[PDB]
């Protein structure tokens, strides 16, 4: 926001059966792609190596709030029933989600993130004025820190 | 007598001879190790580019 790096971004975690896509999408100025990548990958590394209790508490609280208010009215609830039965084999009640969320502390976020993010080869897709979009080797080297 | 004195005069002119050659062997071996390793590191990094395919897709 302060440096006007991007116009937008989101983290995602797309789930499929035995696999998925965990990362982020961003839309930015043609001169900002390298900087966006650097800050984004920097965040991945910081969570892997050194996530704090209070910020994980914030993340927990976001997620608690996210899935409690998404299931508002009959359509989203109907869909949650429909798809949960396909994917999990059951509807997972909100009380169970809460138990899984309370279980997560700073130590967990580190260990879990390090599994999927740290020193792992990503998939990159770029479209548009992508002259700046970092070289794959530079992106891949951006998946570790020389300290931890 | 000539063979011996020459061997001495060789050492006179070049005392380093034996050390020099000891270093030579150790250099040849380390280079034997490091050159293909550094060459492998090279091909590894460059493999992103060696593999790549291009496609031209005008509207
Ligand atoms: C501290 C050590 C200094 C150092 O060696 O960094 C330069 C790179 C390794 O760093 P990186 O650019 O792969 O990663 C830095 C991003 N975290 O070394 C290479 O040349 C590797 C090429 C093969």
């Amino acid at each position: 926001a302060t440096n006007k790096l991007c116009q937008s971004f989101q983290t995602f975690n797309i789930c499929y059966a035995d696999t998925g896509l965990l990362g982020a999408h961003f839309v930015c100025d043609h001169m900002s792609i390298d900087d966006m990548m650097f800050v984004l990958q920097g965040q991945w590394m910081r969570l892997c190596t050194s996530a704090t209790e209070s910020e994980v508490l914030r993340g927990k609280n976001l997620l608690r709030n996210a899935l409690v208010s998404h299931l508002d009215g009959t359509t989203p609830v109907c869909e949650d029933i429909g798809r949960s039965l396909l994917t999990y084999g059951r509807r997972i009640p909100l009380a169970e989600w809460e138990s899984r969320i309370a279980e997560v502390d700073a130590r967990v976020v580190r260990e879990v993130c390090s599994k999927y993010f740290y020193d792992q080869c990503p998939a990159v897709a770029g479209f548009g004025p992508i002259e700046q979009l970092p070289d794959y080797n530079r992106i891949r080297s951006g998946m570790f820190w020389l300290r931890f | 007598v000539a063979k011996d004195v020459c061997t001495f005069l060789r050492w006179a002119a070049e005392p380093e001879h034996d050390h020099r050659k000891r270093m030579g062997l150790k250099m040849l071996l380390m280079m034997g190790l490091l050159l293909p390793l550094v060459y492998a590191m090279k091909r590894h990094k460059w493999s992103v580019l060696k593999s790549r395919k291009l496609a031209y897709r005008p509207p």
